[PDB]
């Protein structure tokens, strides 16, 4: 679950190792709150989900994404 | 009688196609570049002048 897909640029610790736990909420079938306080990069751990899922749990689906 | 079921071609994703669509959508973000940087606005010349 520690582990970068097709993606460039990539993640600092922190950022890592909550594409971990994204992961890791996924594959328990768990849904979940990404708090991390502001400048974490939250959108760059959820882009890296996203990769993850899609090369590693079949194929990609239509993740639609709500924002101010 | 008139029916318009749209069954044919029934197109499905695969794993050697999905690396290939991501080549395309690479070169989308080659091109997004062109989007990246920025030319000028094109502002516009004062109007006619009367002469009576
Ligand atoms: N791991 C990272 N590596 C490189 N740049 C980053 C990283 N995380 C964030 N950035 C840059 O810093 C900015 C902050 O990211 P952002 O999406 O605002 O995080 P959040 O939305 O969680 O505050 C972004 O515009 C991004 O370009
Ligand atoms: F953490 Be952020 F401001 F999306």
């Amino acid at each position: 679950t520690p582990i970068p897909l097709l993606l460039r640029g990539q993640l600092r610790e922190y950022q890592h190792i909550g594409l971990d736990w994204l992961v890791t909420m996924y594959e328990k079938k768990l849904n979940g709150i990404l708090a991390d306080e502001m400048g974490l990069g939250k959108t760059i751990q959820t882009i890296s989900l996203l990769a993850h899922l899609a090369c590693e749990k079949g194929n990609w689906g239509p993740h639609l994404i709500i924002v101010p | 009688r008139r029916k318009g079921p749209h069954c044919e071609r029934p197109l499905t994703q695969e794993e050697l196609l999905r690396e290939a669509k991501i080549t395309e959508e690479l070169n989308l973000r080659s091109l997004e570049t062109y989007e990246r940087l920025e030319a000028d606005k094109k502002k516009q010349v004062h109007k006619k002048r009367k002469c009576p």
